[PDB]
This record gives structure tokens, C-alpha cells and sequence, in this order.
RNA sequence: AUAGGUUUGGUCCUAGCCUUUCUAUUAGCUCUUAGUAAGAUUACACAUGCAAGCAUCCCCGUUCCAGUGAGUUCACCCUCUAAAUC
């Protein structure tokens, strides 16, 4: 199928069931449906903690590197995941949101002290 | 019962029992053989029993037969480079002919094993998807992970209906 | 009310059981009533509905002294092929679907507790090489930033902008300004 | 510096291949010239609104 | 207990055969009705008897009264017994393909626990003979008398492993997948053993059945095959 | 394959009519300073530009 | 140096001590059955088939390597304090590139505190089972390995089944593997069930454990009672090479003890029940003279 | 990479020579019947450029793909004549033959 | 979704998208953080691209592949 | 198909029809709770409301997603080679 423009992008395809999400890390054309045709499955991500309290993330680092070197883009959630894995620098918004949460809880603690 | 002499020839097991997988150079195989004459007996057997297997393992190689055109039977292979390989098969048994062509133009076991290992890499066991391609469909099939809501209702705190 | 509920296996060593069944399986004499020569491919869902037994109860439901318990090994053995180690499907013995599910769970629990003998294969090792010298399982040399206690990259930390740049931003966003944020708390507030 | 995990993988591969040098792996960024976002773009490549 | 159906005589037991005039008792033999027919009136009954240990037979009885026909068939059956060889006393020694008149019967030896997946009359006769594991397919006309005659003929004309060894003068070696490459010698020649090996037939000229090949290749699609059924 | 000539005809006619009725910069980038909209399209300009 | 378990001489001694019973090695399995096949064979063909079966059994009896308990993995890759408190559960990142050995594959954990550390051994094995499932292994440890169920399995004389389950479930150098194997060996020694492991691949490991813990008296007694005198002498020689500075080995060198005399020297020097060893050896010699 | 024609080398029998410098050649391949699992001949016609018009009806010829088709139906050229109709030279011995009989004895040389 | 031929809803004709308020210090710090992060990510992308090209060059016109090709040709001869 | 019923005064053979099995839709009668999956008959006609914005103006997007199954060997492989991403 020929799309006008577009590019390959490594992103998260949502599967699972209602109230039980699960993600597949796939390299696919940006114009394709979210859960539709893909070029290669590059990993997976279970956002629900398991019986060990762990969120499991599988990354095909070799193929991820190959597709990045082949010109594939990255969705923001995948960039944040790779930053958490240590594969990239921490995304600026992770740091900014951490600081925002710090300030919010500082305000709440000051409210508690004031009361 | 199944029609014809030696009906076993028309079973997928027999057809897949062949051990000759040609190198990519081979494009055409001509089989010149004679219908009568004891010295050509093996060649006739080679046509009767082994050509189906050779074709089954090599679908894209053009095999063509010729009958009583020369005083003796022989095989000729035409390669992509333009080279031609002539194999005289008079006085040879069909098994001998099969072994000879395997030796001179057949991929060795090592190349076949490498190709099989290459085929293995495409089916990554860790991938999730439909059963036609993947071992498992969902991470919920993994023990210790949160199970499917179809089989085990999720706790009410984890359901949007009771979070809204 | 069965006296064998706490110790079900005793029932299979009692003379009453021997008189009733002898040496044959408890399902030997059962026969499903159905139309046609080919039976339905599933047994009934259950023989007991609201504490009432149906006319032709299955082998397990027709005898109340037979308890499907993972300790009742000798009973569970009668529902597994002794030559192949496979649990019979419900139409084979005629046990209802509910009791078949209970029997399957009991057999699995007995096998898990080592009470029921089953064929355990001899498998090959996972890894060809058992070396643990690779960095993935060994220790990686710490990076200088980790040693010094600094963040991995300098920009992970807050740097207060110069006053001039903040003034440009305030000029650029006249009338659409929020309160300036100071440096964040160093540690996560508790 | 490389990211933590990537640095660890590079060092692990080096140690596997016999290299024992203690130099840190580093990413060269001299060739990465950060143009400001407000730098003028190429107007020759830009499109034009269509008549409607 | 009912037979093959509620209103059917077939499969019903007639009890042990009567003590014969020869002075022998047959308390160990069980009798089963295979067919009851009205002859135009009299009754013609086909019954089979067997002791569960290889000795089995069958007979026809004709009489105006049904009970007299049963008694005649049973007493005549006990005096026309076959002996059926059994491999390890549970199955037949080899696959048997036979045609009696217009009835074709294909029987296959099966491992232990396979059960009797056979025509119901074949199941009854096999229970009488003592065969416990076998597959059977009946084709052509399903005529009860021809079926019984063909079954007894084929089962009586099976070559045991000892017979094969004595004929070929060679060790009969069994290969079981469950037992790995261990060769199990099931029969050895009573006389001397030939020192020359059998010809290594590269392709045997056997007559294959298209149904078996289709089943092996997965091209059989019947909705009626391999259906769940009660123990037999 | 039954040729679709009308498609080519329409494509050529549209290309010609687009190259001969090109809107000029005076039409494209005019602005109504009271409402800050483009009269050519009617689209309002972003707030930060006003 | 001291011979390793995989030393050629040690491997040969343990292979000969194990024995090869084709009936026990290829005992009929309880699995899906198919109709058997038949072949007409001459005596030479039968002997060739038996020889091939012997080679297959030799492949089947290949002793697993004996490995030392692995050192715990405690390595930190990064400490990103900025991420402290931004998450409530840990992230486990497994590299699933296909053509990587599982002991060289990077598996890391980002903790809620912001620490990026390497995965522990148990987490590594769990992840490898999650993404590269292996037949016979489970992600959650089976309950059969609890002490009560292991006791039941021992009572049923199913030690080989226990060892097969352990091999399938645990890695050779893991703590659980070593603990279960040691319990199995201890029970075998306590109840004189060494014959259960003969003609199996676990006999060599059991013998190695007994020799290294200096508890070969029961195995010597069993071998003497079973008239496997060559095995007893080979066991004594193995004990002496693994403990060449022991009084038993020095006694053997001083008295120049060979054959049964080696057993006598061991019984007199460094046997916990040398008296019973001497009694059994004397009975064996008397029975041999009578025969 | 060397040609856009699918069939690179093929062997066939010349069935027509009525076109100028073009031989119509019949090529037979073996195709498995999915139901009977037997191999049957499937025939296809090819036009081969014969610049010298040296092909005769009935001879067995080798066709080599052109780098690009020179006409609508001409995608090949005549590489050689494997067997000249009625003028076969035994490849094994190199001597003329008429069917299964040698026209010239191999011993003569 | 709508196509370019579908008309705009009549309840949105008077809609004005008011830009969000800006925190100056956070804005400046975030701009710097994005700049540094994108520079690092382009460096990493360059390394990955070079790796891909080098693998392709090692596969075609390599050295071990060249040995393999020569060995296979000599075997054929 | 492990097969069964039905032609004749009767037997055997051939042969059709039907029975038994498993799904999907609709209809009758009857239906309590929870989780999950699926969900016009009609390429017939459509009231009404929404489904495409973003952005310091240019551009970019609205060519995607979503829908239907009317027509129907434009889908797959190779050669060559535009547009697009790096
Ligand atoms: S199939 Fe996994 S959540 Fe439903
Ligand atoms: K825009
Ligand atoms: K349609
Ligand atoms: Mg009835
Ligand atoms: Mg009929
Ligand atoms: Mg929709
Ligand atoms: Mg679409
Ligand atoms: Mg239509
Ligand atoms: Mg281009
Ligand atoms: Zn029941």
C-alpha cells in the first residue's frame, strides 16, 4: 500500500481487554492504524504490576537500533520508556514532571504544617 | 486402493524424503534416457522414482525429459553462469546417480542447517500475536501477570466503571 | 453425610466399596441415555441442581461416598489412562462437566504434590556455555558522574536562568504570565 | 557521556573482545550544531496556499 | 441391560451355552446376539459365543420359536469354535484388509489403551474373542452375516511373529518410540538363522489405501471421525 | 485495461486552470485589521500574532 | 592441580562406575503411544542395532556439569535521584535480541527510587522464562520442591524424578538446584538407595558429592554387597586423588595397597564405619572362595 | 540485476518458424497436481530471437533472457541448439547418432 | 474523522484558542533541556545509522564474505 | 463415520433420501446476578447534533484515522526507479 509521504515510527500498539491494557512496541508506518499492519514487533510492555510488583518491558535493542539507523522516528511514550531503561537520556518532560510533582507535594506539606 | 504401480511415490512423505537441494546456479535439468536396454536400467529407475523428489525439493528448476534420442542415457544441468554440467549415467544405479548429483550440485548439510537456523530467527518466541505467527496472544497468558478479565474479573478498584 | 469426608481414601479400602464395585472402575457400569448412535460431544453440565439429583447421575454423583480430593489418589487413578498418562475426556467415563473439572483439578494438584506418579522427561540444559564473566552479570565500571554523585547529564539538575533572559520571556508573554517558579525541592517531599 | 545502559553494553562488548582499556566511551557532539528554532528556513522549499 | 438400541436384539447376552451332549461345560463362554430376522413365519438368529481367551465362534439358528432358535444357534456355535491369535493378548498381530462377498473390512493393530473403535458388531465379537485394542472400518455392503464371516476369516488367517520368524528364518525385532532405539526381539527362528540379510527394498510395491494416506496427510476433513465416545 | 481518459483530461484542465488563476500575494496575505482574519479564506490569525 | 569434575580421567571413572543398563535407560515411557514397527534382522544386524542403542544410551547418560553456587548480582548502573518518588513500582527491562546467550543478555531494573541496577539472578531467570519459555520450566517455583513434597517423593523412591524436575526448573549453579540435589543425595545416603541412580546421568554428581564430603562408606558397602569390586576400587582411587594428603592415601602408598587392599587401607584409615566395611569385604571374599 | 525477464534460462522445442528472425518455442515444466500428487507437464510458449534463422520445427533449443524485451512477446534469444532435429550429436561420445543407434562408431576415432 | 470537504460546525465559528500561560523560569530551563536532549539523541541516531551502513557494507563486499564467496567458487570448480 | 432407518412375499446387490454430530441466523415459549467478547437485512432515503485543527501571520494537516462490500484476478515475487524518513 502506497501512502502519501509518511515514515516509519516505533510506537506502542494497544491490545489486551477492557480495563486490562497491554502494549506491543512495533515499528510501523505512521499513517497506519494503531493496532493494524506493522513492519516488525520490537518488544512489549505490560503496564499493570504483576504478582511481583513489576512492570515488564521487553526491548529488542538490536532491531530497535537497526530501525533507528534506518530512519524510523519515535513516539514520545517510547522515548520515555527508553529513557527509563537507560537506553536514552531521560526525556526533558520526565524531569520537568518530577520537579512539578516535587513542588506540588511541597505545597501540600506546607499546608499540613500551616494547619 | 490407490491407483498405479508404486503408489507410495504419490505421497508427501516420499516426495519430501529426497535429499537433493540444488545450488542456486542450477536452472534447467535435462534427462536423456532410453526406454529399453539393460545398461540404462538405473536411468529409467531414476526417472521413475527420483525425478518427483528432485522436482519437489526444487520447484523453480525446469526439469525436462527426452526419450530414445541418444544411444546412452545422460543428465545435463544448465547453470546461471552459462556453464553446462554433463553427467553420464549409463551402468549406474538410480541411487548412484542421486548421490553423484547431490555431491556435485547439491547443497551440503551445513548450508541447509544454516538456512534452517535463519528461518528460526523470524519466529521470535518473545513476540505476541495471533497463533498463526506467535506462541502467545496476550501477556495475560503468562503466569504471574494480571489475568484476562474474560476469565477472572478484575478488582473493582481497577475498573473504570468504579473509578468514575 | 459421609463418614469418609475427612479421609476419603479410606472409602476405597472399605468392604462396602469392594462389594459395590469390586475391582472394576467406578464408571465401568455407567451408560449414557441419548438419541442416535453418536452421542452428544459433551456431558451434562451437572447431575445435582439445587441439591436435587437427576434421574441418571454420573458415576461420581451417583455415589456420595466418592470424594474428588487430591489425597484420594486411588480414585483419581481410575480417570487417567494407565498406559498413556492422559485424563479421559468426560464422554469416555460419562462424568458430568462439573465433576470432570473437579477431577482434572484434583489430578493436577495430586501430581503437583508428588502423590500421583506421572512421566517426567529428561530435558537438555538451557545454555551451552555457563560462563558468568560477561558484563551483563558481572560488575560494570562506574561512570565518573556516578562516582562523584552528580547526575548523568548536567541538565538533569535545575539551573536558575539569568535575570535578563527571564526579563525577555516576561516581555514576550505580556499578560499571559504565570508566577515564576523557583528551584525545585532537592529531595522528594514526604 | 553515553546513556547508562548503552555505556554498560559498550564496555561489556569491549571486555568480551579482549579490550581492557579504561577510557570512558564518549559521544562526539561537535558535529551536532544546534540551530535555533527561529533560524530562517528555506523559502524556496515552502509551499503556497491554493486558490479557492 | 439393553443391546445396541432399546428395541434391538443385537448385543443382548444369551448366557453361557448349555452343557453339550459330549459331556463338556461352557460356563466360561459368553453368548451375544448379532442378528434376528423374520423368515417368511419362522425366526433366523445369528449369534456369537466366546470365552474371552481366543476361543470364539458363531452360528445361525432357525426355528418357529425365538427361544428355540437362540438355543440352537448357541449350542451349534460352541461346536464350531475358532481360535484367534492375539498379540500380547490385547490386539491383532498386523493390519488385515479383507473382502468377503461385497463387504470390505480394514482392521488395524493399535497400542494398549486405544480401545475398540470398530463397528458395533465387530466390537461385540472382539469382546467375545478377547481383543481389547483395534481399529476397524467396514465398507461396501454392511451385511451382518458377511461381516461376521469375513471378520472370523481374517482373524483366523493372521500370521504371528513366531510364524513369520520361522518362515523367514530371521529375528523379528520390535521398535517402539516410547522405548527409544532399544531393539526388542519378539520372535526368533526355532531352526537355524539365515546369515544373509533381507533385500533392502528401496521402495516396496505395496498397495496403499487412499483413506489412510488422506488421514496421514491431513486432507481428511470428516466431521464424524475422531468423535468423543463412551469407553468400549 | 479500459483506459480512463477523462481522469487525465480533468487533471490537465485542473492544472491549467490552477496555473492561470493563481491567487496573488495581495489576495492571499491581505488581512482585515478589525477582525484579524484573512478575507481570502476567512481564517483568523493566531492570538499571539494579533 | 586437583582434578575438576569434568576431567577426562574423572569422567571415565564415573562413567564406568555409573554402568549402562539398556533396559533401565530406555524404560517404556507413559506417554502417547503409537503402533510399534517391526524389522527382520540377522544376528549381525541385531548386534549392530544393539551397538547403536548403546551409543544412544551413552549420549543419554552424559553427566551434567557440577557448578559452584553463583555469586549474587549487586551492581548499580545509575542513580537518577530526580526520578525518586515519580513511580510506585519497579520497571524490569529485558533485552530480547534473539542471538544472545542468556548469561550475556542485559536485564536491568529501574527502582522507584530512580536507581537503574542490574537484575538479580532469580529475576534474570524469571524474565528468561517469560520471554524465552523452556519446556519443563515454570516462572513461579513449583511446590513440589517444598520439603514435605520432596519427602513424599523420596518415600515413593522417586529420587530420579526429583532430580529431573530440578534440572528442568533450576539452573545448575542456582542455590535451589544445589540445595535440592544435596537433599536428594543425603536421603539416598541415609536410606541406602544408590542403585536408584545407577545407569542415570545423576550418579556421577552423587558420587562427586559423597567424595568431596568424605562420606563414601555407604557407597563402598553397597558396591561390595553388589559384587562391583572394580567400582569400589575405582571409588577409593578417586577419593585418594581428590584427597592426596589424607592419611588413607599415605597409608596406601606406604603399604603399596592395590585392588582390594586399597579398600582395606581406606577402611582402616579414614572410614567412619570401617568395621562394617571390613565385615562386608570379608564376607565377599569368603563367598568368592566358596563359589 | 542482469535482466527484468523472469525466466533466465529455459529449454524448449521449436514449434514455429513462420516469423522473421523469431522462433516460437514450446517449454514444458513439471507441475504437481495438488490432489493426485503426481507431476504433469505444463506447457508455455516463448518467442526467441533467431537472428540467423537457423532454427527448424522440432529441434530442442536453449533460450536465454534478453536484458530487456525487444518486442511485445520476444523476451528471449536463442543461446544454442541443444538437439538439431534429426541431426543429433551424442554429447557423451561426440559422434552422430540416429535415435539409439550410432551413425559413426565411437571406436573409429 | 472529517474530510476537507465537510463544513465546520456552527457551534465553533466563534472559537478562539487562547494560548496557555507561561512560567518564565520553567520555560527557559525546559528550552535548555530539550536542546541538550535533542543534541544527544541526534548523536546517538548518527551512531546507529553508521552501524547500519557498516553492517550492510560488511555483508556486501565484506572480507569474511569475500572469503566465503571465493571458497564456494573454488569448491564449484 | 464405529455407523443406523427406509425398496421385496422373501434373500443378495446397487442406489438415492433421511437419522445421529458441531456451528451461525431467525421464529415460538421461557429467562435471575456478575465479568468478557460480538452486534442494520438493505452501495435504499435521511431530520437533528457532533466527527480537523495547529500555529506569531507563512506553511503544515484536513490525501490519514473511521466506513462499506457495490464492482472485481490493480493485492504477491523479481527488474528498474520516483515521491517520503534518516
Ligand atoms: S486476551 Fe489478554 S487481556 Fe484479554
Ligand atoms: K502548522
Ligand atoms: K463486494
Ligand atoms: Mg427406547
Ligand atoms: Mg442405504
Ligand atoms: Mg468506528
Ligand atoms: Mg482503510
Ligand atoms: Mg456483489
Ligand atoms: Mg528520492
Ligand atoms: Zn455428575
Amino acid at each position: 500500500k502506497a501512502y502519501r509521504g509518511g515514515h516509519l515510527t516505533i510506537r506502542l500498539a494497544l491490545g489486551g481487554c477492557t480495563n486490562r491494557p497491554f502494549y506491543r512496541i512495533v515499528a510501523a508506518h505512521n499513517k497506519c492504524p494503531r493496532d493494524g499492519r506493522f513492519v516488525e514487533q520490537l518488544g512489549s510492555y505490560d503496564p499493570l504490576p504483576n504478582s511481583h510488583g513489576e512492570k515488564l518491558v521487553a526491548l529488542n535493542l538490536d532491531r530497535i537500533r537497526h530501525w533507528i539507523g534506518c530512519g524510523a522516528h519515535l513516539s514520545k511514550p517510547m522515548e520515555k520508556l527508553l529513557g527509563l531503561a537507560g537506553f536514552f537520556p531521560l526525556h526533558p518532560m520526565m524531569i520537568t514532571n518530577a520537579e512539578r510533582l516535587r513542588r506540588k507535594r511541597a505545597r501540600e506539606v506546607l499546608l499540613a504544617s500551616q494547619k | 486402493p490407490m491407483k498405479g504401480r508404486f503408489p507410495i511415490r504419490r505421497t508427501l512423505q516420499y516426495l519430501s524424503q529426497g535429499n537433493v537441494v540444488f545450488k542456486d546456479s542450477v536452472k534447467v535439468m535435462t534427462v536423456n534416457y532410453n526406454t529399453h536396454g539393460e545398461l540404462g536400467e538405473g536411468a529409467r529407475k531414476f526417472v521413475f522414482f527420483n525425478i518427483p523428489q528432485i522436482q519437489y525439493k526444487n520447484p523453480w528448476v525446469q526439469i525436462m525429459m527426452f526419450k530414445n534420442m541418444t544411444p546412452s542415457p545422460f543428465l545435463r544441468f544448465y547453470l546461471d553462469s552459462g556453464e553446462q554440467v554433463l553427467v553420464d549415467v549409463e551402468t549406474k544405479s538410480n541411487k548412484e546417480i542421486m548421490e553423484h548429483i547431490r555431491k556435485i550440485l547439491g547443497k551440503n548439510e551445513e548450508t541447509l542447517r544454516e538456512e534452517e537456523e535463519e528461518k528460526k530467527q523470524l519466529s521470535h518466541p518473545a513476540n505476541f500475536g495471533p497463533r498463526k505467527y506467535c506462541l502467545r496472544e496476550c501477556i495475560c497468558e503468562v503466569e504471574g501477570q494480571v489475568p484476562c478479565p474474560s476469565l477472572v474479573p478484575l478488582p473493582k478498584e481497577m475498573r473504570g466503571k468504579y473509578k468514575a | 453425610i459421609s463418614p469418609y469426608k475427612d479421609e476419603p481414601w479410606k472409602y476405597l479400602e472399605s468392604e462396602e466399596y469392594q462389594e459395590r464395585y469390586g475391582s472394576r472402575p467406578v464408571w465401568a457400569d455407567y451408560r449414557r441415555n441419548h438419541k442416535g448412535g453418536v452421542p452428544p460431544q459433551r456431558t451434562r453440565k451437572t447431575c445435582i441442581r439445587r441439591n436435587k439429583v437427576v434421574g441418571n447421575p454420573c458415576p461420581i454423583c451417583r455415589d456420595h461416598k466418592l470424594h474428588v480430593d487430591f489425597r484420594n489418589v486411588k480414585l483419581l487413578e481410575q480417570f487417567v489412562c494407565a498406559h498413556t498418562g492422559i485424563i479421559f475426556y468426560a464422554p469416555y467415563t460419562g462424568v458430568c462437566v462439573k465433576q470432570h473439572k473437579r477431577l482434572t483439578q484434583a489430578i493436577q494438584k495430586a501430581r503437583d504434590h508428588g502423590l500421583l506418579i506421572y512421566h517426567i522427561p529428561q530435558v537438555e540444559p538451557r545454555d551451552l556455555d555457563f560462563s558468568t564473566s560477561h558484563g551483563a552479570v558481572s560488575a560494570t565500571p562506574p561512570a565518573p558522574t556516578l562516582v562523584s554523585g552528580d547526575p548523568w547529564y548536567p541538565w538533569y539538575n535545575w539551573k536558575q536562568p539569568p535575570e535578563r533572559e527571564l526579563s525577555r520571556l516576561r516581555r514576550l508573554y505580556q499578560g499571559h504570565l504565570q508566577e515564576e517558579s523557583g528551584p525545585p525541592p532537592e529531595s522528594m517531599p514526604k | 557521556p553515553y546513556p547508562p545502559l548503552l555505556r554498560a553494553m559498550i564496555i561489556a562488548e569491549r571486555q568480551k573482545n579482549g579490550d581492557t582499556s579504561t577510557e570512558e566511551p564518549m559521544l562526539n557532539v561537535q558535529r551536532i550544531r544546534m540551530e535555533p528554532w527561529d533560524y530562517p528556513a528555506k523559502q524556496e522549499d515552502k509551499g503556497r496556499a491554493k486558490g479557492t | 441391560e439393553r443391546g445396541w438400541s432399546g428395541n434391538s436384539w443385537g448385543g443382548i447376552s444369551l448366557g453361557p451355552p448349555d452343557p453339550g451332549p459330549c459331556g463338556e461345560t461352557y460356563e466360561d463362554f459368553d453368548t451375544r446376539i448379532l442378528e434376528v430376522r423374520n423368515v417368511f413365519k419362522s425366526i433366523r438368529v445369528l449369534v456369537a459365543v466366546g470365552n474371552g481367551k481366543g476361543a470364539a465362534g458363531f452360528s445361525i439358528g432357525k426355528a418357529t420359536d425365538r427361544m428355540d432358535a437362540f438355543r440352537k444357534a448357541k449350542n451349534r456355535a460352541v461346536h464350531h469354535l475358532h481360535y484367534i491369535e492375539r498379540y500380547e493378548d490385547h490386539t491383532i498381530f498386523h493390519d488385515i484388509s479383507l473382502r468377503f462377498k461385497r463387504t470390505h473390512i480394514k482392521m488395524k493393530k493399535q497400542p494398549k489403551g486405544y480401545g475398540l473403535r470398530c463397528h458395533r458388531a465387530i466390537i461385540t465379537i472382539c469382546r467375545l474373542i478377547g481383543i481389547k485394542d483395534m481399529y476397524a472400518k467396514v465398507s461396501g455392503s454392511i451385511n451382518m452375516l458377511s461381516l461376521t464371516q469375513g471378520l472370523f476369516r481374517g482373524l483366523s488367517r493372521q500370521e504371528t511373529h513366531q510364524q513369520l520368524a520361522d518362515k523367514k528364518g530371521l529375528h523379528v525385532v520390535e521398535i517402539r518410540e516410547e522405548c527409544g532405539p532399544l531393539p526388542i526381539v519378539v520372535a526368533s527362528p526355532r531352526g537355524p538363522l539365515r546369515k544373509d540379510p533381507e533385500p533392502e527394498d528401496e521402495v516396496p510395491d505395496v498397495k496403499l489405501d487412499w483413506e489412510d494416506v488422506k488421514t496421514a496427510q491431513g486432507m481428511k476433513r470428516s466431521v464424524w471421525s475422531n468423535l468423543k465416545r463412551a469407553a468400549t | 485495461v479500459r483506459p480512463r481518459l477523462i481522469a487525465e483530461l480533468a487533471r490537465r484542465v485542473r492544472a491549467l486552470r490552477e496555473q492561470l488563476n493563481r491567487p496573488r500575494d495581495s489576495q492571499l496575505y491581505a488581512v482585515d485589521y478589525e477582525t484579524l482574519t484573512r478575507p481570502f479564506s476567512g481564517r483568523r490569525l493566531p492570538v499571539r500574532a494579533w | 592441580k586437583k582434578p575438576t569434575f569434568m576431567d577426562e580421567e574423572v569422567q571415565s571413572i564415573l562413567t564406568k562406575m555409573t554402568g549402562l543398563n539398556l533396559q533401565k535407560t530406555f524404560k517404556p515411557a507413559i506417554q502417547e503411544l503409537k503402533p510399534p514397527t517391526y524389522k527382520l534382522m540377522t544376528q549381525a544386524q541385531l548386534e549392530e542395532a544393539t551397538r547403536q542403542a548403546v551409543e544412544a544410551a551413552k549420549v543419554r547418560l552424559k553427566m551434567p556439569p557440577v557448578l559452584e553456587e553463583r555469586v549474587p548480582i549487586n551492581d548499580v548502573l545509575a542513580e537518577d535521584k530526580i526520578l525518586e518518588g515519580t513511580e510506585t513500582t519497579k520497571y524490569v527491562f529485558t533485552d530480547i535480541s534473539y542471538s544472545i546467550p542468556h548469561r550475556e543478555r542485559f536485564i536491568v531494573v529501574r527502582e522507584p527510587s530512580g536507581t537503574l541496577r542490574k537484575a538479580s539472578w532469580e529475576e534474570r531467570d524469571r524474565m528468561i522464562q517469560v520471554y524465552f519459555p523452556k519446556e519443563g520450566r515454570k516462572i513461579l517455583t513449583p511446590i513440589i520442591f517444598k520439603e514435605e513434597n520432596l519427602r513424599t517423593m523420596y518415600s515413593q523412591d522417586r529420587h530420579v524424578d526429583v532430580l529431573n524436575l530440578c534440572f528442568a526448573q533450576f539452573e545448575p549453579d542456582s542455590t535451589e538446584y544445589i540445595k535440592v540435589h544435596h537433599k536428594t543425595y543425603e536421603d539416598i545416603d541415609k536410606r541406602g538407595k544408590y542403585d536408584l541412580l545407577r545407569s542415570t546421568r545423576y550418579f556421577g554428581g552423587m558420587v562427586w558429592y559423597f567424595v568431596n564430603n568424605k562420606k563414601i562408606d555407604g557407597l563402598l558397602i553397597d558396591q561390595i554387597q553388589r559384587d562391583l569390586i572394580d567400582d569400589a576400587t575405582n571409588l577409593v582411587q578417586l577419593y585418594h586423588v581428590l584427597h592426596p594428603d589424607g592419611q588413607s592415601a599415605q597409608g596406601a602408598k606406604d603399604q603399596a595397597a592395590e585392588g582390594i587392599n586399597l579398600i582395606k587401607v581406606f577402611a582402616k584409615t579414614e572410614a567412619q564405619k570401617g568395621a562394617y566395611i571390613e565385615l562386608t569385604l570379608q564376607t565377599y571374599q569368603e563367598a568368592l572362595s566358596r563359589h | 540485476v542482469r535482466s527484468s525477464v523472469h525466466a533466465r534460462w529455459i529449454v524448449g522445442k521449436v514449434i514455429g518458424t513462420k516469423m522473421q528472425k523469431t522462433a516460437k518455442v514450446r517449454v514444458t515444466r513439471l507441475v504437481l497436481d495438488p490432489y493426485l500428487l503426481k507431476y504433469f507437464n505444463k506447457r508455455k510458449t516463448y518467442f526467441a530471437h533467431d537472428a540467423l534463422q537457423q532454427c527448424t520445427v522440432g529441434d530442442i533449443v536453449l533460450l536465454r533472457a534478453l536484458p530487456v524485451p525487444r518486442a511485445k512477446h520476444v523476451k528471449h534469444e536463442l543461446a544454442e541448439i541443444v538437439f538439431k532435429v534429426g541431426k543429433v550429436i551424442d554429447p557423451v561420445t561426440g559422434k552422430p547418432c540416429a535415435g539409439t543407434t550410432y551413425l559413426e562408431s565411437p571406436l573409429s576415432s | 474523522r472529517k474530510t476537507r470537504h465537510d463544513p465546520l460546525a456552527k457551534s465553533k465559528i466563534e472559537r478562539v484558542n487562547m494560548p496557555p500561560a507561561v512560567d518564565p523560569a520553567e520555560f527557559f530551563v525546559l528550552m535548555e533541556r530539550y536542546q541538550h536532549y535533542r543534541q544527544t539523541v541526534r548523536a546517538l541516531r548518527m551512531e546507529f545509522v553508521s552501524e547500519v551502513q557498516r553492517k550492510v557494507h560488511e555483508a556486501r563486499a565484506g572480507v569474511l564474505a569475500e572469503r566465503k564467496a571465493l571458497k564456494d567458487a573454488a569448491e564449484h570448480r
